[PDB]
DNA sequence: GAAGGGGGGCTATAAAAGGGGGTGGGGGCGAATTTTGACAGCGAGGGCCAGCA
RNA sequence: ACACCCAGCCGC
DNA sequence: TGCTGGCCCTCGCTGTCAAAATTGCGGCTGGGTGCGCCCCCACCCCCTTTTATAGCCCCCCTTC
């Protein structure tokens, strides 16, 4: 169905975004099993230990 | 004259009643008396400018209770009644308020402590076991629920494959009761093997899609 | 390799009906789901009788080998699970009885017996035959009996096995018989019902072993016991 | 560095504000000062 | 309290799963002994005070360096004010 | 009616036959602060127009 | 034989 | 023909609010870990029956 394609491309949107930028407001943070929100590119470049 | 009417003759007579607070041991003694006829004597004495109210416990009931009056005009209190015949009535209006206190000063606390022992009876605390338990997960060849269920699968029996005419009559008779049915409900009512019943109803019944719960079957031939 | 999508912090991800529009699909194949549920069942089964985690990990190893052997699809995964638990308890030299596994499992003794028979036939392994002396420590300790009772009962059981009073008798029956020997000779005494409760053998089986072990009693005892 | 090394020695926070908060309030343009004042 | 709520939810799901099929259920297997025995262990071991956004550093390894260190570590308190925050008032 | 006893059923071993039911596998449903910046209201203004004189 | 997370502690 | 007040259509100061970022340097140590679920299909096991074998155990019977 068209709604299946829409929700799946929206999910892939979310995954590409959280690959690029994770700290942005609104969407939930992509996390591994058992906590530990994964270290995206912002978390690797910006800040003290970046 | 109606069921919801409250009799108001007591208010028209301007009957004045007294409301009094008493401690719980007096109530317990009055309950233990079980209405023998007398529980004590109420004493009142008025001086030239003061009043004195007290209550004396019955000597038989025991085997002084001074009263303190209080302000009443802060509220208007009246008493109504409900009967088993649903005839509501008003008794009267409270005109004086008092409270009952014990004359015992130091020994009374002892009774309070005993009531504490009467009130700390149902509260319950954890205990220490010197020995760890033995009778947990006792080695049993088959569970009681399991052996009862396996026993019950012997006499109810497996659903025998029946002839086509009888199951057709059963399914149309069930269709006469209600328009739609679920497959698991048809299996329960007709009491037939799922694959066989599905094979019989494939010829005459047809799946119609319903987005409200699931794709289900129709027993109508058309 | 996967990731979980958590709950949203901001309210900007919520739809008009809520539901946050972004949630974990959790596909992870069927076989991995089956293995995960089986491992959960193994852990919650072995915790009931308080097994050490080495036996749990050995059970998981046997379950993964059986599941990848692809021969026992026709039986409930829980049966293979409890069978692997029995195999791992056997292979560490601390065997449990079938009834003890059946107590902490939803499965009858017939099914676990047949599944154990099919595991030994299929996975091609050999297990050591049980002896009476393995069960003695667990039985005495759970019955709260001292060390002298332990040593006396173990000596009685091993002597009764080697001298041949009990042809073809189950080791569980003669083990509980040795428990009854050591119990009915000291200050502390244990009733037939307690012995059957802790061993799983029926009181008739205890009386059968009693009446068959009763002649030649001082020879089975150790050198000193303080009668 | 010759400005910020005389910043780790004075204290923090009938006179106007003075110290590290004044330094922070000066090098930021600080559109809402805490105690702005004139000298007429 | 939270973990007993979890245990009751779990035994409710188990009892429903073996009551919808229409038979009795054994209570011994119903209660998962994993939950209470593991979660309290996990919380005291890690110091994270929850079922993994909760309070952190509640539980610490005891400071066996001297007897005064042990006593001062056992009689310690802890404020929840965010330790990195550049405040002045609550610390006084 | 508690306890000991007897008789009988349960367990596994093979094998065949058909079909019902249990089981697993795949697929579908829903404790602190700054600056830049825009939304939205209120308000005034130049303009555009029909009517006045 | 790591990598995150957490805690404690040192000097200013 | 010049003058007048109505609203149209455009601009914008402003209050509050939303968005988004940052919040000392270096270091030594120990410790822990690594959603929510129903339905529809294939495929296999047990339902019978027989019999030998024996220990084990349920159930009823019997005793006093």
């Amino acid at each position: 169905a068209a709604h299946v394609i829409a929700e799946d491309v929206k999910l892939l949107q979310f995954h590409v975004a959280t690959m690029v930028d994770n700290e942005l407001p609104g969407l939930p943070r992509a996390m591994q099993k058992s906590g530990r929100p994964l270290k995206s590119l912002k978390q690797r470049l910006k800040g003290k230990e970046g | 004259a109606e069921r919801g009417e409250l009799d108001l003759t007591g208010a028209k007579q301007n009957t004045g009643v007294w409301l009094v607070k008493v401690p719980k041991y007096l109530s317990q003694q009055w309950a233990k008396a079980s209405g023998r006829g007398e529980v004590g004597k109420l004493r009142i004495a008025k001086t030239q400018g003061r009043t004195e109210v007290s209550f004396t416990l019955n000597e038989d009931l025991a085997n002084e209770h001074p009263f303190v009056l209080q302000s009443v005009g802060g509220q208007t209190l009246t008493v109504f009644t409900e009967s088993s015949s649903d005839k509501l009535s008003l008794e009267g209006i409270v005109v004086q308020r008092a409270e009952c206190r014990p004359a015992a000063s130091e020994n009374y606390m002892r009774l309070k402590r005993l009531q504490i022992e009467e009130s700390s009876k149902p509260v319950r605390l954890s205990q220490q076991l010197d020995k760890v338990v033995t009778t947990n997960y006792k080695p049993v060849a088959n569970h009681q629920y399991n052996i009862e269920y396996e026993r019950k699968k012997k006499e109810d029996g497996k659903r025998a494959r029946a002839d086509k005419q009888h199951v057709l009559d059963m399914l149309f008779s069930a269709f006469e009761k209600h328009q739609y049915y679920n497959l698991k409900d048809l299996v329960d009512i007709t009491k037939q093997p799922v694959v066989y019943l599905k094979e019989i109803l494939k010829e005459i019944g047809v799946q119609n899609v319903k987005g409200i719960h699931k794709n289900t079957w129709e027993l109508k031939p058309e | 390799l996967s990731t979980m999508i958590g709950k949203g912090t901001g309210a900007a991800s919520f739809d008009e009906f809520g539901n946050s529009k972004y949630q974990n699909r959790r596909t992870m194949s069927s076989s991995d789901r089956a293995m995960m549920n089986a491992f959960k069942e193994i852990t919650t089964m072995a915790d009931r009788i308080n097994l050490p985690r080495n036996i749990v990990d050995r059970t998981n190893n046997l379950f993964k080998q059986v599941y990848e052997q692809k021969s026992l699809k026709g039986r409930a995964n829980d049966a293979i699970a409890s069978a692997c638990l029995y195999i791992a308890c056997r292979q560490e030299g601390v065997p449990r009885t079938f009834k003890e596994i059946c107590a902490v499992s939803r499965i009858s003794k017939k099914e676990i017996g047949r599944c154990f028979k099919l595991i030994l036939k299929a996975l091609e392994t050999s297990v050591d035959l049980i002896t009476t002396g393995d069960f003695m420590s667990r039985f005495c300790s759970n019955l709260c009996l001292p060390k002298q009772v332990q040593m006396a009962a173990t000596h009685i059981a091993r002597k009764a096995v080697e001298l041949d009073l009990v042809p073809g008798r189950s080791p569980i029956s003669v083990a509980a018989a040795a428990i009854y020997m050591a119990s009915q000779a000291s200050a502390e005494k244990r009733t037939q019902k307690e012995i059957g409760d802790i061993a799983g053998v029926a009181d008739v089986t205890i009386r059968q072993s009693y009446r068959l072990i009763y002649p030649r009693a001082p020879d089975l005892f150790p050198t000193d016991f303080k009668f | 560095q010759s400005l910020g090394e005389p910043a780790t020695q004075m204290t923090l926070n009938k006179n106007v504000t003075l110290g590290v908060p004044r330094l922070k309030e000066l090098i930021n343009i600080s559109k809402k000062p805490k105690t702005p004042s004139l000298t007429v | 309290r939270g973990m007993f709520k979890n245990l009751l939810k779990e035994v409710r799901i188990y009892a429903q799963k073996f009551i919808d099929r229409g038979k009795d259920f054994n209570l011994e297997l119903a209660i998962k002994t994993r939950i209470i025995s593991d979660g309290l262990k996990y919380s005291l071991a890690t110091g994270n005070w929850g079922d993994q956004q909760a309070r952190a550093g509640v539980s610490q390894v005891l400071n066996r360096l001297t007897f005064a260190s042990t006593l001062s570590h056992l009689r310690r308190l802890n404020s929840p004010i965010g330790r990195d925050g550049k405040l002045a008032k609550p610390r006084q």
